[PDB]
């Protein structure tokens, strides 16, 4: 059983010349060493990134002069700024658990390739914003299996509680909003024929507005 | 089904932006984006357990956010002279910043002073495409690039090039200590 | 893989006449369509919404001129309360996460039928209350499990973290205090003979109204 | 085992409830039970994520628990008077609603106000054999009967028409916005 | 199915002479049934108390007079006032969910036997407090994993729950820190031939008072 | 490798601590812990769902913690004297304490006075030991067991003396509600 102490002892002794010290890191419970749950938990911070600058680019959209609606674009705005802020979460705790990130690790977890595009009209945007909210939450359920459940010899209880208390939580909030969101546009193009599609739009954006 | 409304057209005179500058300004907001990447990476390095200075990590990170906040700057800009009402999607790529590794402190701060040294010509390049551009001088666009940009910008390399010089001379002889000591001022403790 | 950004692309084309789209929901993680978690969940909005009632009527109970019991009362009413608002509370997490509430929704989880009564003496009505929260605790370890271990394609720890604080953190508090205060009473009943039994009776309702 | 304290007798002459009246009183007490697990179905139906009402959930979870309210007063009073010393556990049945599913907002308004409605009239019933059991008029249950449910009940029914007139007015050309402005007025939100 | 209930039923029967009440007590999920989660809870507040004595054995060394390192004795001193706090939390903890605290309970967890020693240089002393905190954080793991996955008979996620919560989230703050300190001894050993060795003790000592 | 600096030398006329003394306070220290682990154990029985007497359990759990203070200040005393730049390992040992059920309060309190005065016997066999050496009378050390460690000794003995008498006269016929009264007595609570 290598151990830091054991560690010191060996090197400190007038017979070296050198202070390795391998096992004295912040690497427990074998983290890393097992499974892909470190490799998965570095992927997921580079989705985070790439998806807060797709909305970043979906708020700039919704705030050119034709389409103006700054409801749409805070809503937006908020979903870049939450994204960007977890990226350096997530980077932080891959270094406090003992690891190092890399911006290049890719996921094992089979996600098909969708291009991101930000010129979309109201409903579009949403629905795309509610796909890209569900792919964060299932890719956290895939990281929080792959840590407790997948591999016999991997058990990480830190990382489960860590996005369960810093992203599982939260995400349901976000995908209910969301497709209550997508439901009350809906609506406003089917009922009476989408009559009141325009003026519906323009009261929407004022309603995000005021509660995003 | 028609699930958007039919598109108006309002008066487009006030669009003025010509293609030079607009294509100018539009690397410029990729440049800055990359810059936050690098950042991001360097902010990554020192956080790390082996290396362990969190003064330099989070230097770099709000430097991150910092360049972030330049590229939506730079968005707005071209949002309020009418641009970005498509072409929105081509403008940004993230991809893997090219170094994620340093030897120390003093490599990463003359690193992050020849990157903004970098930025700074680029921004200059702008302004000259902006305002020598035979059928149209932005003045506007040219003043807010010198004025605020360019400000940041000198005011940012100095500040570097100081961090650089005062811990280089540290280096021959108390690179463990002179680091440390150096690295805790950045968060404000005096040791 | 179907998508709501998927189903608006082909709902919004001028071929369609339409706008169904079936994904653009809350449901992900297949909330709902693996597994008996999602009925489970509902089942037990019902048992806390059948247990506030229960709780109820011995609070009423209790409060009748010839019992008399203010502290007993308080107990079950605060009891009532409690499971109340856990009910109102689960029927919002099972919108939330995408499904629609069922009253008549049953629980696979084999429990006796035992009806409640609520007029009891004072020993039986703790030792019921016991038992009932030992089953309410019982049935959210049977979801938990039911969420996170029992089937290989369900894998839901948004409803797992759910359980583990809005219920299984205070259900050890509760049954702590419960069991403490039925032995306090057994001990009022045996010891001397049972002597002290009425003053020991009336010395630990005014207890109750102090602590409950 | 002596678990329990042999029962004690205190005079009952206070004890006046005639059979009629507390029979009618005991079957309130199931109705105001009934009518808040219905409530409780119509909060569950518009908070659905393809309802989306939130200020309709609001509404009808909010009257669920009221209706709760009422029932524990109705017992209270029971109490106050001496009864319940036994027969307690057959005052309530939790049953599933009758009705979980509803068109729109004004179907759900009529039918909470056809509820109501049968609770006034229900009261009034109670009065009417408080009051005419040739035995005994209960003036005083007569009296709170009237003074604090009917006027809740009135209060109420006219609140819920009010409601369903002004909501249903916009139903045949604005279905969809103008639910959802009135939704987020019952939530003190200005569009 | 035994329940209080029943047992109350039964003992206060005029048929009976006694009130055992067996299943009046705190115990559901067959808590201490099955598996050794129970027997590794108890064994757990073991080693905490057997630490919080190692720990402040160490703040009294780098508390005398030749040694006077007052950093290094505050970063133990407080590492052996939280195990302190932690005995007698998990102490709690063990009673409440019906169970008896036995201090002679050991673990099954096979952990090599290592003296702790409390005369030891500064990097010594960091390294061992890197491994005891490892082994704390690991024997967490292994309790939880005992819960909710090593026995098909046993799932007590309110073990897991309060693991996570009050022990497996901080674990990682202490390890990363403390190999945070390794590193930085390590760097004032080695570079320029370890020549500012006693000043940068001196500052990382100075440095310790003011951030422990 | 040199991971540790050369140890200097300072003046040590000043530490004049002698043999019989500093062994004693060793003792001591051992017997301090000693009684910290038994009165854990106190606190971990009236913890237990089949006792619940969490003012007892309280009353328990908070002189373990004082026991570890003593024991702390001890240690304490001998560094401020120049003492224990060795030997510190050896000074304590955690053992399974040898009692860990009583029959009641009034067995707990009971064994706890006379804890507390075999420890108040321990202290005047340490203060002997240090005054009497023939070599040197130890003063300071003696006066601060005395004014200090005996002070908290005979009020303490007194407490649970006085604790003691009061809830065995409730025994012969009060057991469990004197028990119970006396156990949320020491919470503040007076039912
Ligand atoms: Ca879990
Ligand atoms: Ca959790
Ligand atoms: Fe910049
Ligand atoms: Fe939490
Ligand atoms: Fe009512
Ligand atoms: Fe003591």
């Amino acid at each position: 059983a290598d151990t830091c102490y054991n560690d010191v002892a060996l090197d400190c002794g007038i017979t070296s010349n050198s202070l390795a010290l391998p096992r004295c890191n912040a690497v427990y419970g074998e983290y890393g060493s097992h499974g892909n749950v470190a490799t998965e938990l570095q992927a997921y911070a580079k989705l985070h990134l790439e998806r807060s600058y797709d909305y970043l680019l979906s708020a700039a959209y919704f705030n050119n002069y034709q389409t103006n609606r700054a409801g749409f674009s805070k809503l937006f705005k908020k979903l870049s700024d939450e994204a960007w802020s977890k990226t350096i979460d997530i980077i932080k705790h891959v270094t406090k658990r003992g690891d190092k990130m890399n911006f290049d690790q890719h996921s094992t977890m089979k996600t098909e390739r969708k291009n991101y595009t930000a010129e979309n009209h109201e409903l579009e945007a949403l629905a795309k914003a509610l796909d890209t909210q569900k792919e964060l939450a299932e890719r956290a359920f895939y990281i929080h299996r792959e840590a407790t459940r997948n591999s016999q010899h991997l058990h990480d209880p830190e990382i489960a509680q860590y996005l369960e208390e810093e992203f599982i939580e939260d995400h349901a909030e976000k995908i209910r909003t969301l497709a209550g969101h997508t439901s009350d546009l809906k609506k406003f193009i089917t009922a009476n024929n989408g009559h009141d599609l325009s003026l519906a739009l323009y009261v929407f954006d004022e309603y995000l507005q005021k509660t995003v | 089904t028609q699930c958007n409304v039919n598109p108006v057209q309002i008066p487009k005179d006030w669009i003025t932006m010509h293609r030079s500058c607009r294509n100018s300004m539009r690397q410029q907001i990729q440049m800055e984006v990359g810059a936050s990447l690098q950042y991001l990476a360097m902010g990554a390095h020192f956080s790390k357990d082996v290396v362990n200075r969190p003064g330099f990590a989070q230097l770099f990170f709000d430097a991150a956010s910092e360049e972030r906040e330049h590229a939506m700057k730079l968005i707005e800009y071209l949002l309020m002279r009418g641009e970005l009402t498509n072409d929105v999607s081509s403008l940004l790529q993230v991809r893997p910043p090219t170094r994620s590794s340093w030897k120390g402190g003093v490599e990463a701060l003359e690193h992050a002073l020849s990157m903004e040294s970098d930025v700074t010509k680029s921004i200059r390049n702008v302004i000259k495409a902006c305002e020598d551009d035979s059928e149209f001088n932005d003045y506007h666009l040219v003043d807010y690039l010198t004025g605020d940009f360019l400000e940041e910008q000198y005011k940012g390399q100095r500040d570097l090039a100081g961090k650089a010089s005062t811990l280089k001379k540290l280096m021959d002889r108390h690179e463990a200590l002179g680091e440390f000591i150096f690295d805790k001022k950045l968060l404000g403790i005096d040791v």
